RNA sequence: AACAGUUCGGGCCAAAUCCUGAAGAAAGCUAAAAAGCGCUGUUUGAUGAGCCUGCGUAGUAUUAGGUAGUUGGUUAGGUAAAGGCUGACCAAGCCAAUGAUGCUUAGCUGGUCUUUUCGGAUGAUCAGCCACACUGGGACUGAGACACGGCCCGGACUCCCACGGGGGGCAGCAGUGGGGAAUCUUGGACAAUGGGCGAAAGCCGAUCCAGCAAUAUCGCGUGAGUGAAGAAAGGCAAUGCCGCUUGUAAAGCUCUUUCGUCGAGUGCGCGAUCAUGACAGGACUCGAGGAAGAAGCCCCGGCUAACUCCGUGCCAGCAGCCGCGGUAAAACGGGGGGGGCAAGUGUUCUUCGGAAUGACUGGGCGUAAAGGGCACGUAGGCGGUGAAUCGGGUUGAAAGUGAAAGUCGCCAAAA
């Protein structure tokens, strides 16, 4: 949401940016997020202000699951957690990595439809797969997401950039 | 590139053909059309194990004055441990995907039959195996 | 009387048997001489099956004289070291399958 | 490896009306045989395997 | 299994004492705890500081457990 | 002190006194409110503060103040006892909780409802 | 261990930090003896002429003026072979080095040539 | 597992493999005289019991003496088995400052929680062992009890009685009443595993399933996507910049229907075993098929992420700590807004950490709490050298054991 970008002091990732939308970043990117980060050097915990914002970042990039707890479960800091849920969580991560939106839409996608891997649908939405894990769409699934995939790698990376 | 990599390009493009033939000269191939180089990154590793060691624990061993001896060189005793890792790496990528080849014709879910029963095991020395059959005894084989 | 018995091991509604040299007035689980491998008895995946036993025990603790039962029987033929149960007279018949 | 492998038949105990006698002695003789024959054979073989140890 | 003498007026239950280190790691020392034994003696010989070596028996009172053996060094008596 | 000392002596902890004497570790044990007094809390603070005379089940008589305004206990109204220590009035170191047994939670509240025993407004 | 041992080697560090280069110690012994020989073919001092070898007591050491703490244990404890890859842990700097020293019935050791012979024995000395 | 035999009386209304004597120890039976069983003894092996013992195994000294079967010895019993187990007699020991005897707390162990580690808190569920069975007391049978639904005795307590006497024991499973802060259904089935007797067909609230509990776990879901008329309302504003904001939020709209709901269809697998299904209105696969059935609490003075308007005025009140309240309260209360968590949250209780705040790892005692007024000396600790010997400690190697579950590494299935 976009609220969450206002917290943030930036952009997160909003889509469709409305006019005053595009109006209010400006102001809260330039201004707040400059005055801040820009000369203030203040004993405000810069590094646990810098830590919140990174643990808040890092949520919606990843949905919304708490990312604290994922720290915690384990009693190391970071990296570990992290090289693992990016080894796969399985939807989020390689679903979006290929081609969609890691949100509810690439999940409950596991829930309901399938993606079999190695022909074998894995409808639990969390989980670990490497070395030597085949991924593939269901078919009634292929018929409408191939040209989902193409209006995606051209509207949003022809057409989206060339306007840019 | 990597060697399992090539591998499932050949699995990948063998059963696109296999389809291909399916769906007839209709081929899509849509995506795979971009070769422009400004979209894209697409990092591709040609050795591995470079981006830092499996661990720098600082730990120190002293030879004495007369050492008489020569030193190893710290790069060139890397990539001696990423080729352990290597081969490893390949030999377990082989048999997983091995096995998910032979599974790509299998039975996982609720179906079976199950009357063998995989005679096994000796807990000392058990490099030899066997199993039984349907209600025929068999055995000696596997 | 040693009897060499099959004592469940495992969480609910999907157990897994294990084998083990016990004493015939101890508790299903309880003090047992000792474990003598497995044997799952679900069907599997690799081998759609089941698997487990061990050896090379069995023949010493039959040797000193164990009288175990039947549902050990059903693997210690099934894996030799003994003769088939004396109670494998019949099948049932018309089973049916068309997947 | 060096194990073997062949076929039994135990089949055919119920053939005539109300004479389960046939399998009974079945049960009786052959099974309680067998089984001594075999724990024989497991008594020489095992104490075979001892005396290898005492010789060792 | 070694030990020393103790006291003696007992006719055949000569009591001899004997220690040993009951070492707690926790701490880390070497400390010292003992236990009295007492052991059937025929033939009664002994005084009060000479050391003996002992050995195991089957039991032979509501104590006195062991049976005694030589006398390492017999030490005079003024 | 030295080992030696060490191995021959305790090395005994640190002694305090919890001040909660509840007759068990219980979380809280109810009981019947005695008489319910108002008094004023030591300086620098300055109020009335009301507080009931509790004996618990244990038969043990302990002093409880109710927290937030406004209260319908009467003599013998049965109230639960949590162990809560205010600071300001010496001596009351036990707390009573609202919506339960007899002691009504206030319905107003409409922040911190879950305290104060509040059904939602 | 002895408290003449502790005493030698507190001499030796008191001497070295306070800045003088030979020094004289009175009651001297034959795990002295070797302890001094130790530190020295590992490095850590010049000469250690004894003189006496009976009934007298003289050693005249002579020394370079590294760190040399170096406290000599009182309380004997154990020493197993595959323990002191755990126990030299509990030196002053726990990773990287210092010579806990062992003694074993195969002459006085320190631990690698401990673990390389994979004898034990009972600890002396510390070294850093 | 092997070796040797199972003969006669007699008694039990009738007879027995019931009892009882003799020899040898017993006992004979057959599925219309039939083999095959049994029983007794000899010899082993296994499992197990009994007994004994080294070591380790609470606090308390404002508990310093305790004990006369006591401590030993002989003799008889004793016991299946050594022994003050014992009677007798003999001799007077034994335990105690390494804390005996008292007094208080308590079932012990693998282990559960925490801690990097040590340690500390716990011993509930699950298993090893001991003990215990209304309260006391015994003893009999029996391989195997002093035996929880075995016996006898006393007590105490209940329950019926005809009135004499009988009867009663949930600390088995579920279930009532009691006390509490409060801890489940008066379920189902031997379907499986496991124990029992039966040569074989056959019997169990152990068990396996089920049942209620946000009691904890782990999950998975309460949608995806558009969506500016920035809707109305909501607040706040000098009431600038759509004034700010709720707010892409809703609304609308197109997908999607898993988890769950409805209806179908079974050697799939749990008996895949000969057969044996309670689970099972389960899953399994298929279909009606609508975002429709699924978002709450805590916090916003500092510690500590987050703030504003009004009410409030030393009253009310919050506070884990420091403290706020005497008309501008960001701390009390109400409206709005926001942070943290999420089918869960918050308070209290409970134990560890932080806590080096009992310091072995990991302290102090000059002025901060703490060096005794001083010494002596008992144990006790600790304490010179070189030479020799031994090999208890020490240390190197092997096997046994260190229950399994647990911690942990890996591996694989499982969601």
């Amino acid at each position: 949401r976009f609220q969450t970008c206002r917290l943030l002091s930036g952009n997160v990732w909003n889509r469709e940016l409305t006019i005053i939308q595009r109006r209010i970043l400006r102001r809260l990117r330039n201004r707040k997020r400059s005055i801040k980060k820009r000369k203030i050097y203040p004993k405000k915990y810069l590094t646990s202000y810098i830590q919140l914002q990174t643990t808040r970042k890092l949520p919606f990039f990843y949905g919304d699951l708490p990312i604290t707890e994922m720290h915690r479960g384990t009693k190391r800091t970071s990296y570990i957690p992290f090289l693992l849920n990016l080894e796969t969580r399985f939807d989020v991560i390689p679903l979006r990595l290929y081609f969609l939106e890691t949100i509810p839409q690439a999940r409950q996608l596991i829930s309901h439809r399938r993606v079999c891997v190695n022909k074998g649908m894995v409808s639990i939405t969390h989980f670990k797969l490497s070395h030597g894990d085949i991924i593939s769409f269901q078919e009634n699934n292929a018929i409408i997401r191939g040209e989902e995939i193409r209006r995606s790698f051209y509207k949003e990376i022809l057409v989206e950039k060339i306007i840019g | 590139i990597m060697r399992q990599r090539v591998h499932a390009i050949l699995f990948l493009k063998e059963d696109e053909e296999e389809e291909e033939r399916k769906l007839g000269r209709p081929l899509d191939d849509s995506v795979d059309r971009l070769l422009d180089e400004y979209p894209e990154f697409f990092i591709s590793h040609d050795r591995e194990f470079h981006v830092a060691s499996l661990n720098y624990k600082p730990d120190f061993k002293v030879m004495p004055e007369g050492w008489d001896g020569t030193i190893k060189d710290m790069d060139e005793v890397h990539y001696e441990i990423s080729k352990k890792e290597d081969d490893m790496l390949y030999e377990e990528f082989v048999r997983r995907f091995e096995f998910n080849k032979m599974k790509w014709r299998g039975e996982v879910m609720c179906h079976k039959y199950s009357r063998r029963r995989s005679s096994e095991g000796w807990k000392i020395t058990v490099e030899k195996l066997g199993a039984k059959g349907k209600r025929g005894a068999g055995g000696g084989w596997k | 009387v040693v009897r060499i018995r099959l004592s469940r091991f495992g969480c609910k509604n999907r157990p897994f048997f294990r084998v083990m040299a016990a004493d015939s007035r101890s508790p299903r689980d309880g003090k047992h001489l000792e474990v003598l491998g497995y044997f799952n008895p679900l069907p599997g995946q690799d081998g759609g099956k089941r698997m487990g036993l061990k050896f090379d025990r069995i023949k010493y603790w039959l040797s000193v004289g164990a009288q175990p039962s039947d549902p050990v029987q059903r693997l210690l033929f099934r894996s030799g070291l003994l003769p088939p149960p004396p109670m494998v007279a019949m099948g049932r018949k018309g089973g049916a399958r068309d997947t | 490896f060096l194990e073997p492998e062949y076929y039994i038949g135990s089949w055919e105990a119920p053939s005539d009306p109300k004479d389960a006698e046939r399998k009974l002695a079945q049960l009786r003789r052959d099974y309680a045989k067998k089984v001594r024959v075999y724990r024989k054979e497991y008594i020489h073989e095992i104490e075979m395997l001892r005396v290898e140890k005492q010789r060792k | 299994v070694i030990g020393t003498v103790v006291s003696n007026k007992m006719q055949k239950s000569v009591v001899v004492a004997v220690d040993r280190l009951f070492h707690n790691k926790i701490y880390n020392r070497y400390v010292k705890r003992t236990s009295k034994f007492m052991a059937h003696d025929d033939k009664d010989a002994c005084n009060i500081g000479d050391r003996v070596k002992l050995d195991p028996s089957r039991p032979l009172s509501k104590n006195k457990h062991w049976i005694v053996a030589e006398i390492i060094k017999k030490a005079r008596i003024y | 002190p030295t080992f030696n000392q060490l191995i021959r002596h305790g090395r005994e902890e640190k002694r305090r006194t919890d001040r909660t004497r509840a007759l068990d570790k219980c979380p809280q044990k109810t009981g019947v409110c005695l008489r319910v007094s108002t008094r004023t809390p030591k300086k620098p603070n300055s109020a009335l503060r009301k507080i009931a005379k509790v004996r618990l089940s244990n038969r043990h008589d302990i002093f409880a103040y109710i927290p937030g305004e406004g209260h319908n206990l009467q003599e013998h109204s049965t109230v639960l006892i949590r162990g809560g220590r205010v600071k300001d009035l010496p001596g009351v170191k036990f707390h009573c909780i609202r919506g339960v047994k007899d002691l009504m939670g206030i319905p107003g509240r409409r922040r911190g409802r879950s305290k104060y025993g509040a059904e939602k407004p | 261990g002895r408290r003449i041992l502790n005493d030698a080697l507190r001499t030796i560090v008191n001497a070295e930090r306070r800045g003088k280069a030979s020094v004289e110690l009175k009651p001297i012994s034959t795990v002295m003896s070797s302890f001094l020989r130790i530190m020295k073919e590992k490095g850590y001092i010049k000469n250690f002429q004894v003189y006496d070898p009976h009934r007298v007591g003289r050693i005249t050491v002579d020394l370079q003026g590294r760190v040399n703490d170096c406290k000599a244990l009182t309380y004997r404890q154990d020493v197993r072979a595959k323990e002191i890859e755990k126990y030299t842990e509990r030196t002053l700097p726990t990773r990287q080095w210092g010579y806990v020293v062992i003694t074993t019935p195969d002459g006085i050791l320190d631990h690698e040539e401990a673990i390389k012979r994979n004898v034990g024995g009972q600890v002396l000395g510390f070294f850093y």
